[PDB]
């Protein structure tokens, strides 16, 4: 896969430095490597595709040298140069699409699509051009044992999950208590909400706690963390836990009071933050503890005191809230971004082509489906394909 | 079965909530009429209970599950009322004078009083909180309340004199005292006739509706003065005949069972609460 | 050093050489809790004054921190008139 | 600080270049810079760490040179290129730890460090590869005077601040006025709320005004500017402004109307925008004035009618809001941002190894404080910091 | 910034600020505690109040040293660049307030106007070497 | 590291084979090997120690080489070889130490122990001797991936973990229903009661289900299987789920019905049996479901039916259970067994010397933790720390 990048990498080359009127100076060493790469292609044969709509192709090389003479590129140089360039952008366009397709349970990491196998033979060595690329560097990083690193701005590492637990309820759902959340992308959105506004709580303070486990640890995140969860923050009915009936939510948001944040790994608490809003960092972090409190008003306005009575009816209901946007991060094993387009693209290639529903990926690359339980096997093909759309994307857009 | 233990249970909202139980709560439950014996002193018929319930079937509920009961009046069924009864409805007519006696009945019947019983010769009674009241059911109850200084002094009364007491109630049927919460208090009541408990307010009885049939909004379940809530279940109508009321009720019986609901202390679930 | 007043000024400053530092709120709440908290009758201000004017020592500028007496009645018996002036004004806010 | 981005570039470019096969046509010119790099740091001593938990480690290099006389790289030439690539590399990690954690009160933006001090010698000016990255093009270009900027994505410029005025009130807090606003990171959100709806008010229009000035100026700022800020679109209960009693915020959100957004630089109106709402820009403000007003719908449905009395009462209070997010922009100066890493990078190294508090920077570089109180001292450090966490985060992730 | 870098305490005549970027200036009305009858008179319980005591307080910066640019009462620079503008009529320019106005171009005196002060400055300096 | 194997190899090996009498054509290769660590090693100097009670100790290096003139080796050759070897060994000893007290949350797998990081340069590739232990093999291996596999006897894979779960309870603990199990070391032990003997279950049969969750995946496990859960066959009182109070539990054994075990790998089943005991095999499994039955038996005995009322009183509790011990399996992590003290070893050098708790590891290597929490940066500091303590133990016992 990385002969699969040099192979990128010097036609993207060869598409942007190769141009009309050039020093041959500023392409020296660029047509050298485009000569090498055809020398080592030249006299090859490779199969492609074959699963799905994915037609079968067959690709044959014999291209002549590129020159070296000319002082100054002129127009009959590009010519010849775009006649080979569009060839091996088809090439490389069609391997990249029948490796993110292919999938494997076993030995993920490992090159499918045999076009790509053979190109991870001995003579294909020589092709190996540079590994600058983000995803490719920790390709590298990886295949060699080193701490690898992606950068995300807006990684959506929380499976999406929209729910409430009910710490006190009755048939009647008129003096509930409990959470309502919605993690989704990289928004936690958490709002605990009591009926009787923490009448009868010890010391009129209800104590309200969500946890919400990574399914992989974040590095150096920078997160926005704001009060009043504004998703549930107007009125609601709510199909019970069940499913029989639907209680009404007619909430009145409170301040949350001695809200701790507490960024966890392995249980010890890397980071915690107190009553800190605004953005804040977390170094390193498994599982968030976001824990909040509901404390009665000890003094009250007529206009409030009629809102909170001491009798049953409870015709609003209090509510306090925290917002968490995990607005950039950096992690080992491979995401989605609002920034990246790879999760995007290939999903796209795969659903081009009808592949069919293959064993490690959820049907139709559901994201949610996919990140929600994220074995290694998964986490291996995951940064494969990621891989090769990077490689795509190098050309195709 | 985990009967007894607050049990937390996390619910999603992605869930595409069921179909209907309107059919389900009728063919399985029990309605039940409370109505005045003047109203059928008006009706003048003894069919009509017959008919009422083929309406009834009509509208969706089986033969047998429509049951009717009478009382003299309000105040004499004001007396230890206890609704043995699946899904209740009280027609309750409103006349000048009786507001309290209404009020009271409502309280009573909407809210469900868990209760102690009161040796009133014996021992000297205090109201913890916002949520305990004596309740009175008798012939005549003439509650006398002395209250007490921190020494057990009377203030006002002397323990050993019945006249200087402070009554509260006289000749009700049905009395739900409340006392300055704080004080310990001796009372005097007629013990050959009237009984007393010590009963407090638990969350509301969502199985028993009130249709007041005639005048304004009076009733007060709540016994503080600042609140004054209109629940879901004291429904209010007007009347000139009560074939027009019975009508009425018979057509939106689906309405006035979907204001009401199965009573929470009659489901298995809370069985180790206070199951009844 | 990080030094409180009851009035809410706050303020935080090495021993050595009194340049104060940033306060840290979230640590001084954890270390008050169980540290040996000492009283203040130098406060930080004067202390700094009397530092920048006189140059006191590394011994002298600790024990005025602890406000260790032994020492504290140098000053006084050398008529050091920024100590003077903080103690008279001490007994002058004995009013009442 | 230009030979240590220097020297991390050129890490850089050999851990990615210097690969098995590649042709050294490819890699000469980084070979050159690769050996001058080894011939000026041999026999050279460095001390690095020695504050806060940061362990204090000698370096001590003595590497041999590369070949010249290969075609095409084999495993030997890579081995031996691993082998001093990662001591170089783990060295330029400490370094450039040992210069984030320091400040120093007087000459910010002058070295800290004493191995990166010794770097800054007349002795290693020959180790200087290209200043291509931003920060480091930065730095140049502020090291001798010139016009710089950093483009950032979301600044975030605002320090947190959620607050109220009221421009009319009573103990009972029945009929209030005036205006709620949160700024928090790159997002105004102003909510101007009547609790009598503009009954009284000349004309029946009450004019609300937030000034909100930045702590530096932004350039070429891209801005969504839309109505009814949510934050303040449901009903509260709020603290009174001396926090002995909580009053009743119940909001209708009317629409503001003659909404006016002013950009200014230095008092002079420099934009001005006049009920037009969407994408807009900002050639440059040192601060913003938003400027809209409640105006009493003249003719009002029954509802509404019913909704807005002219007794005292007023159940239902009504509002107007504004939300403004400055979704792009430049800076002569650096902040935090959402798609860059460089304050998580920071503030985590800070807190790995427990560095006490130091002269400028205020506990835990909280951005809010670091924000708000911005003397040039603070920007210089700041700056410095920020480069050299760029210059790590270039091999380190 | 925040960082208490001298305190001078009952002091008056010359005194010497090395390095600040606030004055806190704090002074105390103490009320007579005894009073000559003629005091007396001046200061009474009651409502009318005819005469109002007041405190004050003089701060002259003599010299100072100053990283940017200012103007002073010693050089001319100001009043060079501002006669130059005026003779020929300039029209308002970007950065610059109308006139030269030194009020409204030190209470906002961002980088940009800061260094465009520096140059012109700076300019007039070299002039004034020659032409006066 | 691969250099510090080497080392103890070639020590061990001197050790062994050069011993009295012995000819030379048996230590001819040794003897050139030993020559060239000799060679390789002098003229230097290390350092190991500086953290905790380990105290700091310098190794300087200058001995001559062994003889070569000899047919063979006579006791005066053999005395060379004791001075010479002792020191050695001492040496390798302190820097396995050294290595194995130090930790890093990143990059755990490159050195610790700036001696051995010295040791890990280019003039000491010189020694690399032969890498044949499973430890260091698989080191090599999982460095440059092939797939590895440690071989475990009876590996405590599975955390301390004893409790259980009502399915049916009452405040007064009378009639109960639910699981009790204990997993711990290599040991599942699960026994599901019921106080009724499935009275008024469907159909007389009472279904109760496990799922253990190994923190990493076996392969060719061999697992004993047999009924009658021991610890879950006497009388006890065990504290309630909340602790308020006590509840007695008196088992009656019943056999396990249509007991199924499911071992399944990512989610889907790889191995199924059914009424299998006795010694089976799961080819590659990361949980376990133990599904049993307790079944009212139909015709019963007077005794037994005296045992079993039809009313609440049930002075005796049937209870069904199962026993799963896995006495061998192939785990491509490390684990600790019962036939190998590397855990052993590490935890008794960290705790004679009282090293500080580092940012990975537990406190004191409580194994129980530590496999609970197991994440990759967790992972490689331990099979570093072990494959350390696996070269020690060549030398010092
Ligand atoms: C619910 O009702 C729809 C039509 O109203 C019917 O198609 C569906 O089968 C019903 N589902 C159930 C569970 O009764
Ligand atoms: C209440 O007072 C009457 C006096 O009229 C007395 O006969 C009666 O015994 C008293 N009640 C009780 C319960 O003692
Ligand atoms: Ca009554
Ligand atoms: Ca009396
Ligand atoms: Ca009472
Ligand atoms: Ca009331």
């Amino acid at each position: 896969m990385e002969v699969l990048y040099s192979l990128s990498k010097t036609l993207k080359d060869a598409r942007d430095k190769i141009v009309e009127g050039t020093l041959y100076s500023n392409v020296s060493d660029l047509i050298q490597q485009f000569n090498q790469m055809i020398v080592t292609m030249n006299g090859n044969d490779f199969q492609t595709g074959g699963i799905g709509n994915l037609p079968i192709r067959n690709w044959t090389f014999d291209f002549g040298l590129l020159g070296t003479t000319l002082l100054n590129l002129d127009a009959n140089y590009v010519e010849t140069a775009r006649t080979t360039i569009e060839y091996f952008i088809d090439f490389i366009d069609n391997v990249c699409m029948d490796e993110m397709v292919r999938e494997s349970q076993r030995n993920g990491v490992a090159p499918q699509s045999e076009a790509l196998r053979k190109l991870a033979g001995i003579k294909f060595k020589r092709i190996n051009f540079n590994n600058s690329s983000e995803y490719i560097e920790n390709w590298n990083l990886q295949n060699r044992r080193q701490r690898t690193g992606f950068v995300f701005h807006k990684p959506n590492i929380f499976p999406y999950s929209a729910s409430f637990t009910l710490n006190r309820s009755q048939p009647m759902h008129d003096n509930l208590m409990g959470t309502m959340w919605l993690n989704a992308g990289s928004e936690i959105q958490v709002a605990g909400f009591d009926y009787s506004c923490a009448l009868n709580a010890p010391a009129n303070i209800q104590q309200f706690e969500h946890i919400v486990q990574l399914r992989r640890a974040l590095t150096t995140a920078t997160i926005t963390l704001l009060p009043d969860a504004e998703r549930f923050s107007f009125p609601r009915v709510i199909n019970s836990a069940d499913g029989a009936t639907t209680w009404f939510f007619n909430p009145i948001i409170l301040r949350p009071n001695n809200v701790e944040v507490e960024f966890l790994l392995n249980g010890q608490i890397i980071n915690t933050y107190q009553a800190r809003f605004g953005t804040i960092v977390a170094r390193n972090f498994d599982t968030i503890r976001l824990s909040f409190q509901l404390m009665r008003p000890p003094n009250m306005t007529p206009a409030v005191n009629a809102l909170f009575p001491q009798a049953q009816p409870f015709q609003h209901h209090a509510t306090v809230g925290l917002t968490l946007r995990i607005e950039s991060a950096v992690c080992e094993s491979v995401l989605a971004d609002a920034n990246e387009t790879l999760l995007a693209n290939v999903t796209a290639v795969r659903q081009e082509y009808a592949i069919p529903v293959g064993p490690v990926f959820p049907p139709g690359m559901n994201w949610t489906e996919l990140i929600t339980n994220y074995s290694p096997s998964r986490e291996d093909n995951l940064q494969r394909v990621f891989t090769v759309a990077s490689i795509r994307s190098m050309l195709i857009k | 079965q985990n009967y007894g233990l607050n049990i937390p249970i996390t619910g999603s909202m992605d869930t595409v909530y069921s179909n209907s139980t309107r059919e389900e709560v009728f063919l399985t439950s029990t309605l039940c009429l409370y109505y005045p014996t003047e109203a059928s002193t008006q009706i003048s018929d003894g069919e009509w209970k017959d008919s009422l319930s083929q309406m009834f079937l009509i509208k969706g509920w089986p033969t047998g599950s429509v049951y009717f009961k009478e009382y003299s009046n309000i105040v004499d069924f004001s007396v230890d009322p206890q609704l043995y009864c699946d899904y209740n409805l009280v027609l309750m007519k409103y006349d000048q004078s009786l507001e309290l006696d209404m009020s009271e009945l409502a309280d009573l019947i909407l809210n469900e009083w868990l209760c102690n019983p009161m040796d009133i010769t014996l021992y000297y009674y205090q109201q913890s909180g916002e949520s305990n009241k004596w309740i009175s059911m008798g012939s005549s109850c003439t509650v006398k309340v002395c209250p007490l200084n921190t020494q057990t002094l009377g203030i006002g009364c002397q323990t050993t004199n019945v006249d200087s007491f402070e009554t509260v109630a006289e000749n009700e049927k049905l009395a739900i005292v409340d006392v300055v919460d704080g004080i310990n208090h001796k009372i005097n009541l007629t013990t050959t006739t009237c009984t007393i408990r010590n009963c407090k307010k638990l969350g509301p009885r969502e199985n028993v509706a009130v249709i007041q049939v005639g005048g304004a909004n009076i009733l007060d379940i709540t016994a503080d003065p600042t609140t004054n809530p209109q629940i879901e279940r004291m429904m209010r109508v007007n009347w000139k005949r009560w074939w027009q009321v019975f009508y009425t009720i018979v057509d939106y019986i689906n309405q006035i069972v979907q204001v009401m609901s199965k009573r929470s202390r009659s489901l298995n679930s809370a069985a180790f609460y206070y199951r009844v | 050093v990080m030094e409180i007043n009851t009035e809410g000024k706050f303020f935080a400053y090495k021993i050595n050489t009194f340049d104060e530092v940033p306060f840290d709120v979230n640590k001084f709440a954890e270390l008050v809790t169980d540290s040996p908290v000492i009283s203040a009758i130098i406060d930080f201000k004067t202390l700094k004054n009397l530092n920048d004017n006189y140059g006191i020592t590394r011994t002298e500028a600790l024990n005025l921190i602890k406000s260790n007496p032994n020492m504290l009645r140098n000053f006084i018996n050398q008529n050091n008139p920024i100590i003077r002036n903080r103690i008279e004004q001490l007994i002058l806010q004995c009013k009442l």
